[PDB]
């Protein structure tokens, strides 16, 4: 739940079929209170908000490890 | 079910309007052109719908009746819920208690309909306007009830920064190499300490077998042994002649792999989950036309169900490619609409936006004068229609055609003595009002 949506770390490919879930995925539509597409859309927003910061903070160790031994 | 209403200092407003009651269904409005019936809706979507949000100075100040100045301070507004508003972010006075905005944000969207509900008004005389309206517009319509294009915004807007932090991704990606190679270099530089005390040791035991090999015939001059004299060279020759002495290469070598195991697990993570967002995408630009489409047919659907009562006299369909509406009036001959008469046109109009106000319907609906340039044989099907909708859901008109009073539940005139307007509730001699 929650985990989701302000939208640090989590898992994503977790997630983007927890909401495949919410659509159509493994083909038993319709279930929970599906997609208000404005949810879908924000929510994928902050996934990938993620998914980036994610990237980001990764880079920034292999750095500060390579400068790290440097040394 | 909506609950009362009354103001102080809003519009032409300008001290209390203490002058309403009232239930559900049919409450009809009318009074003098430009006495503040329009601007008394404002009043309504004003507190119920966010179209008075953030803009600054001269859009909030406009609101609080700026006549004379006078208490530029006080503008409130009573529903059951007020607002009051003075010079500068002063804002909700919300329901006697008191909370905030992204309070009821919550609220209607659990009551609702919300903010959400884009037809949950409708003037403008757009009703017009929207006779004006051409084919793509049609399909915005419809796409902004399933909200749709809010949506499309973000989608482009996330697969811009997604396509985007893939290029840290590559940033990143040469960095990787670049570690692969620091321990590149940190795998021969272990190499070397085992290769080192692997003779260290092989030397150092040679010197021992004949520390004893040797003084072993010393034992007995008392009444392979050449092969490893010129090899105990052949290592010593080689500590002394390659050693760039370090003690850590196995304990620097063990934590500073681990990490680049760590990283390039994480680093092709990235990849993996990369993949499952780029296919959730289109996971759900599929979903979108699933619920367009599908809205659409309960549209259509709808429409001609509509249409066909306020014109039982002939048939309205929807086609769609990107959407038309095909039409006959009379049973007769048909085709477009991009051909039909002014008012003949203005009748679609309605049954549609019916046709769509009601596939979501709301709790509520206002109408400002949409009944301002129809005619005749029409008025008539129309306030009927919209009465027999009443019974489900609150509804509030403005007209200034008598036909929807023939026929009307609550009434209502709104009156402007030069400075302050004022709402004030007839009912016959109200039908008596316009007739003059
Ligand atoms: N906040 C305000 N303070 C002072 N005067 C205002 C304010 N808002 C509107 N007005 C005046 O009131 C008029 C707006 O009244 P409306 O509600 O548009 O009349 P109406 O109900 O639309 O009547 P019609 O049929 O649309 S002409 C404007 O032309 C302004 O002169
Ligand atoms: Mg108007």
């Amino acid at each position: 739940w929650l985990a989701s949506n302000m939208s640090i770390q989590t898992h994503i490919a977790e997630s983007a079929k927890e909401i495949a879930k919410a659509s159509g995925c493994d083909d038993e539509s319709g279930d929970n209170e599906y997609i208000t597409l404005r949810t879908s859309g924000e929510l994928l927003q902050g996934i990938v908000r993620v998914y980036s910061k994610q990237a980001t903070f990764l880079l920034t160790d292999i750095k500060d490890t390579l400068t790290k031994i440097s040394m | 079910y909506i609950k009362r209403v009354i103001i102080k200092g809003f519009k032409t407003y300008r001290n209390e309007t203490i002058i309403d009651n009232f239930s559900p269904h049919q409450n009809v409005i009318i009074g003098s052109n430009g006495s503040g019936k329009s601007n008394f809706f404002a009043a309504i979507r004003f507190v119920l719908s966010d179209d008075y949000s953030n803009l600054k100075r001269e859009e909030r100040q406009g609101l609080i009746h700026q006549g004379s100045g006078g208490s530029v301070m006080s503008a409130s507004v009573e529903i059951v819920i007020r607002r009051t508003v003075g010079l500068k972010k002063d804002d909700y006075q919300l329901n006697d208690r008191n909370v905030t905005k992204g309070d009821i944000v919550r609220m209607l969207e659990t009551a609702g309909f919300s903010m959400n509900n884009p037809y949950n008004i409708v003037p403008q005389g757009k009703i017009v306007a929207l006779t004006n309206a051409k084919d793509k517009e049609r399909l915005q319509l419809l796409e902004d009830v399933v909200g749709a294009k809010s949506f499309e915004v973000k989608l482009k807007a996330s697969l811009k920064k997604m396509e985007e932090t893939e290029q840290k991704k590559i940033q990143i990606n040469k960095e990787m190499g670049e570690l692969n190679s620091k321990l590149s270099e940190m795998e021969q530089e272990r190499k070397e300490l085992e290769k080192y005390n692997e003779l260290e040791r092989n030397r150092k035991i040679y010197q021992f077998t004949l520390y004893d090999r040797e003084l072993n015939e010393v034992i007995n001059q008392m009444e392979t042994s050449d092969q490893l004299l010129q090899r105990l060279n052949d290592m010593n020759t080689e500590i002394s002649g390659l050693k760039n002495v370090n003690k850590r290469a196995f304990e620097n070598f063990k934590k500073f792999n681990e990490r680049r195991k760590d990283l390039a697990e994480r680093a092709s993570e990235l990849d993996e989950s990369k993949d499952s967002i780029q296919d959730l995408i289109v996971k759900l630009k599929q979903q979108k036309v699933n619920a367009v489409d599908s809205t659409f047919q309960k549209v259509s659907e709808n429409f001609e169900a509509v249409f066909e009562r306020l014109v039982p006299r002939g048939t309205a369909k929807l086609i769609i490619h990107s959407i038309s509406v095909s039409f006959n009036s009379k049973q007769n001959e048909q085709l477009h609409v991009e051909q039909l008469s002014g008012g003949q046109k203005t009748v679609c109009a309605i049954a549609l936006i019916l046709a769509i106000q009601m596939v979501d319907p709301a709790s509520f609906y206002l109408f400002d004068e949409i009944d301002a340039a129809l005619d005749k044989q029409y008025r008539t099907a129309v306030a009927t229609l919209l009465k027999e909708l009443s019974k489900n859901a609150q509804f509030i008109c403005t007209t200034f055609r008598t036909d929807m009073l023939q026929v009307a539940d609550k009434f209502f005139r709104v009156k402007y003595e030069n400075k302050i307007s004022t709402v004030i509730e007839v009912n016959r001699e109200e039908a008596i009002g316009f007739i003059r």
